[PDB]
DNA sequence: TATAATGGGAGCTGTCACGGATG
DNA sequence: CATCCGTGAGTCCAG
């Protein structure tokens, strides 16, 4: 008993729960039972019916019950061939991607000039360039010195100010 | 980040030093979760130990954001800083 | 003629009369031996024909070694018998297209006997899905086409070798007992006078401690090895005396640690080397050893084990073999021969084919069971025991799937061209499993043995590190069911040759006396000279009256293998070229059409034919109907046939395997006929290359240092034009943000880009692509992550809403280009069965229509390579008087360095099968052409003959048809009796000073063209850990700059070009976007930074409790972007 | 010891110079090289640089 | 001999206690990583099953030595633990190698730095390069001394970078964005800004 | 997780040249 | 001067 549930528990790189293991045994069990039945390896459909009746899991099972490779396992042919020198790193910046990025700052700290201070002020604030954050509409106005809620009444007084930029096309390349 | 300095030592490292390089004690075998594809909990992932698998993206999700800036989350205590301090972070084991 | 057997095209054969025997079945190699696995009702009467007494199947045996399966009660019994096959699961075309292994189900009788019960159920058990052998002698592993490679191994038994003692100067022999699987021994003489072994590496012991442990008495040891002095001063320096006192000795220094009782010293004395579980000598093994020792050599093999009259026999071999003795009688055996053993020798050198290396993995599977059913029997109770219960398969298929998976011995099949596959069929490895390692090789493992002649090629093997270690069987050796190679040789009675042929193995051939195969014969069979040309043990040659002649070699050509003997004039080339042109043959390239070559050596029919790639007909009969799509046959009892033709499929190497029918509609056929052929292939022949117009000579620089120029007119008539086929893939799985699905919405892309899709998403067929296109239209769900607050602000402005798809389509890859000419389309939805997660799979198949460029290597069958210099336009080419521009100039410097004529004595005979000549026999038949065969004394313009190596034509015929050369259609001869000829300088007119040698050379498109080697990155993709640059043109990877690069850089002394490389250039994380920018920009170069692979070090070192810190100038540790806490 | 190191024996050398607390000075070329500075020879010596 | 090891550690305070561990470090995740293929199956380092069997043990030992346990069962975990730790360090340095899946040796702490392949004579000394190809070479006689023919689609790739700039200089595209799509779809504008 | 059951199992085979610790 | 264990044994490419 402590050996297979120590088994069971530990032998996994990926840890799976008890059931789980009960559940690929039986899978297997059923499956040379199937086997010595039918002259041949059964289809998914046909192992499902018989143990839970459910297709979809079984693909499910099997996939669990692969067990990873090493990274640090070679090629056989030569020696210096090993796996994880194939891995590209996708979590690496892309310099061209990176750059492209840092040109669109450029292009709407152009447009934080022709707007006005008042303009650009609530640009900045529901959007969240300098903060990080997008703070409610309803306390943008509030937490600005300009009242009447004239920040949402400035608002409209940009977006087609905007259209500008955007009629000039140098806002229109960098979504493409 | 300056390039020029002047010596690189190497020493025999103290059990008091492998413990003060430690940002915790790995004190389960478990690497990953098998469903949730997550790094599990004071596991050899843990990223109450070694850190953030996402940018500013605290283990249980209640900090979600860039605002969060060296915050540690109360809920599973992992700082919000980039991912590329998971190649910097150290571990250690306290052998009984 | 030369092969006048199959109906083949008519090549005239400079030649004395070959035949001994025609060219066995060259795929035999791996067919027979399959047969013997499986044991095949071919095999079984193979066995019949060759007398072979109680025939025992590949999996006969393994049930055998295994039946019965008893515990240790004796209680249980399990036993296996009968085993036999279904029709196989799957065609093999369909094998190869669903990816699916080709293979038939096995199934075996089993019974479980009761001692106790007395009853026996029986029952018959499956035992899984087994890999079955083409008629092509190929597998079919998971729908890639694979080879088994015959594995050569050292032989188990005894082994004598005589070493020279570096002191004392006297020779001292050891030797070596080797199991097939198992201890240990070794008995080796001191200089001391003194007999020690070694067993299983342990400390060194007098000889007679190991006799009266045995049992034998102190009394027999002075009897038997009485007659030295050496083994007289062995008993007497003898440490202690006692049946008991030896037994505790020995079992005191084999395993220290264990309490020694009387009764376990004299068990594993008997298990370590006389019980068939721990201990066991093959058939080869007890067979070996007996020939050896010479006892039981006549009796059958029965013994699989050593015993005790090994052991003494061995002893006794070892002392008289040391104080000078040549010859021994072992009491109760024959007399045999004593001396030292050779362990290069073929008689000792070990050939295991893939019947053995299947057989050999397939009783690892079942030992690893034997040991569930022992497990499964203590468990359950008797009663419900049956068979089903006690047995576990999964080991077994996991064994034998595993093998052609990872083995060293399981390889994808060389498909470059059908004679690439044929010669992969035949190989002859070393390395692998139970053989040796590339470093552990020696010298003399590598080198040409004499015992390889007519057995193991000596010039065809590979030039770099694993040379010597692999070769190819010769033509005509064949394997005999001991694992050895035998080869043909004709019977000489007493000085008269007969046409009775027997096989000799390597040491049978050692104790006779052979002839070589041009020695001069009667007609009706005499020889000519008393003293003839004479091989011998040793490789040694002496002349030898015709009293004394045993055998004659079979064929001149008997020596060679497939690869070796189609090269024109081998023997006017240096082993080293001749190396290389066998071993680039294999390397050429299938061409849109392709053209027999003018000068062969009548090699080239049998290999096209027997490599499988060529369409052969059945039975004799007529074409019924003919199609560009298939043949249908009306065979004579009224039944008919039809083959399917390959039409552009892809190879395992890209080459284009592309099979046209030979035969015309209402054509009569006979059996074995050639009625299609497929690719490097001309009625029914291996042709490789295309015949082209040489001229040697230096051509203003651009042939320098064996570079080759080309005229335009192989690029405009499509000579060396290849088709090659990509197979691209990708699919649609399941995440965990919903499915990939394949549509023709992809994000922000226009419809000009999409153009060339359907509705579904996939390209259409007959759509040209380029790369960096889309084949295929997937998108997958993206991570609801915060996107950016300044691309929110950006989709608030144009009012376009984000999709949560992003695009993971299939484009072209850099360089590929092309027309696609078919879709594989499966899905999980039309029942298709898929891995599990997978749901749409897609193939596309594009081809691209590749002319020859600059860069791509030309190669002739001499070893002459060299890549395309330059394409001039055809006027500017050296013409000759007609007006007729060459094709091809070879550089003069670089002939006469490299030993090989050949090519040009290729070029001689060339010209004179392009021009056609005629003999003068006015005046009579003259004295040069007075060996030439009659078909030969006059010929055709475009006349096809054959050189066969070591015979064909000799320089004196070759001179004299350069004379008979046929005026062109002006009436004119182009060429002189010296093979050359006038050019004029297609540039400047002018004709060149000297007479220039012009003729007709065999060129070989090869597969390094530039399209497939040339590569260049900017930036890329990065390593996972080091942050370094990946590795590969397939993964757009950089190029290395290693540390013998540095070392040229720091000579030099450019620091700043050095540390760029190292830094910015490599693996500074933040360094590299930074530089991109500052180039983008038109800024200047940054100031590199910290290695991240330098840091990844620290992080190495102190992972390994080595406090490193890295100090400023003042003594103060300083943080690496990092911090330390605890 | 870096120098060493990279060199032969790595394990060696590097047991050692844990023991003897060697401090290695960064000034030679193979040194440099890995850590990525100028190397003290050609256009990397302070005299031209 | 002897006073080549004593004298080392007198001079210095560098005690010699540290060679006896009471805490083993544990290297960043991202430097022995755990990735998923194309294929589903997962990839991870030889590192992760070497720590996994280090806690493995050491926890086994811990509830042994709770429990109370017999000295020859105790004693028995900790030559394990002991082992577990060499391996780790240094795998086949005391008796065989431990071995995964294939009989094949596991790589090491130590192993990542010995000799060829590692981490100093394999990625310090000699490193891969951005801004680099490579192809066949032929001979040309046509060139001066100082000059080489360096292919037209070669060039477009190395100075990749380089002529984006020019692109968006001249017109052709209007930002860096477009520049690398003319770049790539290999518009006839590039090859008169490449030269 | 109550019939009784009590000490493992594959080795791996063809190097080579050398210094340092031991003889 | 001779044994036993540990450490060396060309580079780049593809794969
Ligand atoms: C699974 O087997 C592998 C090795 C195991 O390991 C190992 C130790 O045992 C090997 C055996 C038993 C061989 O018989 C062999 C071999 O015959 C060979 C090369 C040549 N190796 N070079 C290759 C790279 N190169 C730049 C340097 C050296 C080998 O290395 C090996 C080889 C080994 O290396 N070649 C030749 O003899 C001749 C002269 C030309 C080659 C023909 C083509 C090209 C190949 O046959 C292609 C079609 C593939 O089939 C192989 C590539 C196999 O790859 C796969 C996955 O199928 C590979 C043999
Ligand atoms: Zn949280």
């Amino acid at each position: 008993q402590a050996i297979t549930r120590a088994m069971a528990d530990q032998a996994r790189t990926i840890r799976i729960p008890v059931h789980m293991v009960e559940v690929i045994n039986k899978l297997g069990r059923i499956q040379r039972e199937l086997l010595q039945d039918l002259g041949r390896e059964p289809t998914p459909e046909e192992l499902a019916k018989e143990m839970d009746i459910t297709p979809e899991k079984v693909l499910e099972i099997q996939q669990y019950a692969r067990e990873p490779i090493s990274l640090d396992q070679t090629i056989g042919d030569e020696g210096d061939s090993q796996l994880g020198d194939f891995i590209e790193d996708s979590e690496a910046v892309v310099a061209v991607d990176a750059v492209s990025f840092t040109l669109l700052q450029d292009q709407l700290q152009s447009v934080l000039d022709t707007l006005s201070e008042r303009e650009a002020g609530v640009v900045r604030l529901r959007f969240g360039l300098t903060d990080g954050q997008p703070r409610t509409l309803d306390e943008i106005g509030q937490v600005y010195g300009v009242t009447r809620e004239r920040i949402r009444q400035i608002e409209s007084k940009t977006m087609s100010k905007l259209r500008h930029p955007s009629r000039s096309q140098v806002l229109r390349d960098y979504l493409d | 980040d300056v390039n020029f300095f002047d010596e690189l030592r190497i020493g025999l490292a103290t059990a008091e030093d492998i413990r003060q390089w430690s940002y915790g004690e790995v004190k389960k075998p478990e690497t990953i979760n098998y469903r949730t594809l997550k790094p599990e909990k004071d596991g050899l992932f843990c990223e109450k130990i070694f850190g953030p698998t996402r940018d500013w993206e605290c283990y249980c999700g209640k900090y979600k954001r860039v605002r969060f800036k060296g915050i540690i989350c109360e809920r599973c205590g992992v700082e919000v800083t980039r991912a590329k301090v998971r190649r910097e972070r150290m571990g250690h084991i306290e052998l009984a | 003629s030369n092969n006048s057997v199959p109906g083949a095209p008519n090549r005239v054969s400079f030649a004395k009369l070959r035949e001994p025997l025609e060219v066995p079945g060259l795929l035999d190699v791996q067919t027979d031996s399959f047969e013997w696995l499986i044991g095949s009702p071919r095999w079984r009467e193979s066995a019949a024909e060759r007398g072979d007494v109680n025939p025992v199947g590949g999996l006969e045996e393994v049930l055998y070694e295994l039946s019965p399966i008893e515990d240790f009660s004796g209680s249980m019994s399990l036993s296996f018998s009968d085993p036999r096959f279904d029709d196989v699961k799957a065609p093999v075309d369909e094998c190869k297209d669903k990816d699916m292994t080709y293979a038939a189900p096995l199934f075996v009788t089993a019974e479980f006997i009761n001692n106790n019960t007395g009853e026996i159920k029986s029952q018959t058990v499956f035992m899984g899905d087994f890999p079955m052998m083409t008629e092509k002698g190929t597998f079919i592993i998971n729908g890639t086409e694979r080879v088994v490679v015959s594995q050569l191994v050292r032989s188990p038994g005894v082994y004598f070798d005589e070493t020279i003692d570096k002191s004392t100067d006297k020779t001292l022999h050891s030797v070596k007992v080797i199991p097939s699987r198992g201890a240990w021994l070794e008995f080796d003489v001191d200089k001391r006078d003194t007999v020690g072994v070694r067993i299983d590496r342990k400390r060194r012991q007098p000889v007679t401690v190991l006799l009266k442990a045995l049992g034998w008495t102190s009394e027999q040891i002075v009897e038997r090895f009485g007659f030295s002095e050496i083994m007289r001063s062995t008993l007497e320096k003898d440490n202690t005396v006692g049946t008991d006192e030896a037994l505790l000795d020995i079992y005191r220094k084999l395993r220290p640690g264990e309490p020694p009782t009387k009764e376990s010293a004299q068990t594993l004395l008997e298990n370590l080397f006389f019980k068939e579980k721990r201990y066991d000598l093959a058939r080869v093994g007890r067979y070996k050893v007996n020939k050896k020792l010479g006892l039981h050599v006549g009796e059958p093999i029965t013994s699989s084990t050593l015993t005790e009259e090994d052991v003494v026999a061995t002893i006794e071999y070892l002392v008289r073999l040391h104080e000078g003795q040549t010859t021994m009688t072992v009491p109760g055996g024959v007399e045999v021969p004593v001396e030292t053993d050779d362990i290069d020798h073929f008689g000792n050198r070990r050939l295991r084919t893939v019947g053995e290396l299947i057989q050999n993995q397939i009783r690892v599977g079942m030992s690893r069971m034997e040991r569930v059913v022992r497990e499964r029997m203590t468990t359950q109770d008797v009663e419900a025991i049956t068979p089903q219960t006690l047995i576990n398969i999964r080991p077994v298929v996991a064994a034998i799937k595993e093998f052609f998976g990872t083995s060293q011995l399981s390889q994808f099949m060389d498909q470059n061209n059908p004679l690439s596959g044929l010669t992969h069929k035949r190989r002859l490895s070393a390395l692998g499993p139970g053989g040796l390692s590339r470093e552990r090789a020696g010298l003399e493992v590598r080198d040409v043995h004499p015992s390889h002649y007519g057995r193991m090629c000596p010039i065809e093997t590979p030039e770099g590190p694993n040379i010597g270690l692999i070769g190819s069987l010769s033509v005509y050796a064949r394997v005999n069911p001991f694992g050895f190679i035998e080869t043909p040789y004709r019977k000489v009675v007493d000085g008269v040759v007969s046409d009775e042929i027997v096989y000799l193995t390597a040491d049978e051939e050692d104790r006779h006396v052979v002839a070589q195969a041009n020695s001069p014969i009667d007609a009706d069979g005499r020889f000519v000279e008393p003293r003839v040309l004479v091989r011998r043990k040793a490789g040694e040659v002496e002349y030898v009256p015709s009293s004394e002649v045993d055998y004659m070699d079979v064929s001149p050509r008997q020596m060679v293998s497939v690869a070796t003997a189609m090269i024109p004039f081998l023997e006017h080339d240096d082993a080293n070229r001749a190396l290389m042109g066998a071993n680039m043959q294999r390397q050429a390239v299938p061409l849109v059409r392709s053209e027999a070559p003018l000068v062969g050596t009548g090699m080239e029919l049998r290999a096209a034919i027997d490599a499988g790639d060529v369409v052969v007909a059945e039975e004799s009969g007529v074409i019924e109907e003919v199609s560009a799509d298939y043949i249908t046959v009306m065979h004579d009892n009224g039944t008919r046939r039809t083959y399917r033709m390959r039409k552009f499929a892809r190879s395992n190497h890209g080459t284009c395997a592309n099979q046209c029918p030979i035969v015309d509609a209402g054509d009569r056929v006979e059996a074995g006929q050639v009625i299609a052929d497929g690719p490097c292939t001309d009625d029914g022949e291996m042709a490789l290359g295309k015949n082209l117009l040489v001229a040697i000579m230096p051509w203003e620089g651009h042939n320098y240092e064996d570079a080759i120029i080309l005229s335009n007119r192989l690029v405009e008539e499509d000579v060396l034009t290849s088709i090659h086929i990509e197979e691209h893939e990708i699919d649609a799985r399941d995440t965990k943000l919903g499915a990939e699905e394949i549509t023709r919405d992809i994000p922000n892309i226009s419809d000009e880009v999409l153009a060339d899709l359907d509705e579904r998403g996939i390209v259409r067929i007959g759509a040209e692509v380029r790369d960096g296109d889309i084949l295929v239209g997937k998108v997958t769900p993206k991570g609801e992550t915060e996107l950016t607050p300044e691309e929110r602000l950006l989709r608030a402005i144009f009012g376009e809403k984000a999709r949560e798809v992003r695009d993971t389509s299939l484009k072209v890859p850099h360089g590929e280009s092309g027309k696609v000419i078919g879709i594989r389309v499966f899905s999980r939805e039309d029942e298709d069965e898929l891995p599990a997660g997978v749901n749409e799979l897609v193939r596309v198949y594009v081809a691209q229509k590749r002319k020859i460029s600059d860069g791509d290597k030309l190669a002739g069958r001499h070893g002459n390579k060299g890549v395309i210099g330059k394409i001039l336009p055809v006027e500017d080419m050296p013409f000759l008087a007609d007006g007729t521009p060459v094709d091809i100039i070879l550089n003069t410097h670089g002939v006469p360095r490299r030993m090989n004529i050949g090519q040009i004595l290729e070029t001689h005979l060339g010209w004179c099968a392009h021009s056609g000549w005629k003999v003068d026999a006015a005046k009579g038949v003259p004295d040069w052409a007075a060996r030439l065969p009659d078909e030969l004394l006059e010929a055709q313009p475009n006349a096809i003959v054959s050189t066969p190596v070591f015979d064909g034509a000799q320089e004196a015929e070759l001179q004299g048809l350069l004379s008979c050369t046929l005026p062109n259609r002006d009436g004119d001869v182009l060429v002189d009796a010296d093979g050359k000829a006038m050019l004029f300088d297609g540039r400047s007119g002018e004709p060149f000073p000297y007479p220039v040698t012009v003729g007709y050379m065999y060129i070989m498109k090869l597969h390094h063209l530039v399209d497939d080697k040339i590569h260049a990155r900017s930036t890329g993709p990065y390593s996972m850990i080091t942050q370094q640059p990946l590795g590969g043109k397939a993964q757009f990877g950089g190029q290395r700059f290693g540390e013998m690069e540095c070392w040229a850089m720091q000579a030099y002394g450019a620091a700043y070009t050095l540390q760029e490389l190292l830094t910015i250039k490599s693996d500074d994380t933040v360094g590299r976007v930074k530089v991109y920018e500052a180039i983008v920009k038109g800024e200047n170069i940054p100031e590199p930074g910290i290695p991240e692979s330098f840091k990844v070090l620290l992080k190495e070192l102190q992972s390994l409790c080595l406090n490193v810190e890295v100090l400023s100038s003042d003594g103060a540790a300083i943080e690496l972007r990092e911090g330390e806490d605890e | 010891w870096l120098s060493a190191a990279s060199f032969q024996e790595t394990t060696r050398v590097l047991t050692d110079a844990a023991i003897n607390c060697r401090s290695d000075k960064l000034n030679g070329l193979k040194e440099n090289v890995i850590i990525g500075k100028l190397i003290p020879a050609g256009t990397g010596i302070n005299r031209y640089r | 001999k002897r006073l080549k090891v004593v004298a080392a550690f007198q001079q210095s305070g560098n005690s010699p206690m540290g060679m006896v561990l009471d805490a083993v470090p544990v290297i960043p995740p991202e430097l022995r990583p755990m990735v998923q293929l194309d294929g589903g199956r997962f990839a991870t380092s030889d590192l992760n099953d070497l720590y996994r069997r280090v806690i493995n043990r050491n926890n086994r030992l811990k509830r042994l030595i709770d429990l109370g346990a017999p000295e020859i069962i105790v004693n028995n975990e900790k030559r394990m633990l002991q082992e577990s730790v060499d391996a780790l360090f240094d795998n086949g340095r005391r008796g065989r190698p431990v071995t995964g899946p294939g009989n094949r040796p596991l790589k090491s702490l130590s192993d990542l730095l010995k000799g060829k392949q590692g981490r100093f004579r394999q990625n310090l000394l000699g490193k891969r390069v951005d801004y680099s190809g490579r192809s066949v070479i032929v001979v040309g006689p046509q060139l001066k001394l100082h000059q080489c023919g360096l292919p037209k689609l070669m060039a477009l790739e190395l100075f990749k970078p380089f002529v984006m700039k020019r692109l968006v200089d001249l017109n052709h595209a209007q930002n860096i964005k477009s520049a690398k799509r003319m770049v790539e779809r290999q518009r006839p504008q590039v090859w008169d800004v490449l030269e």
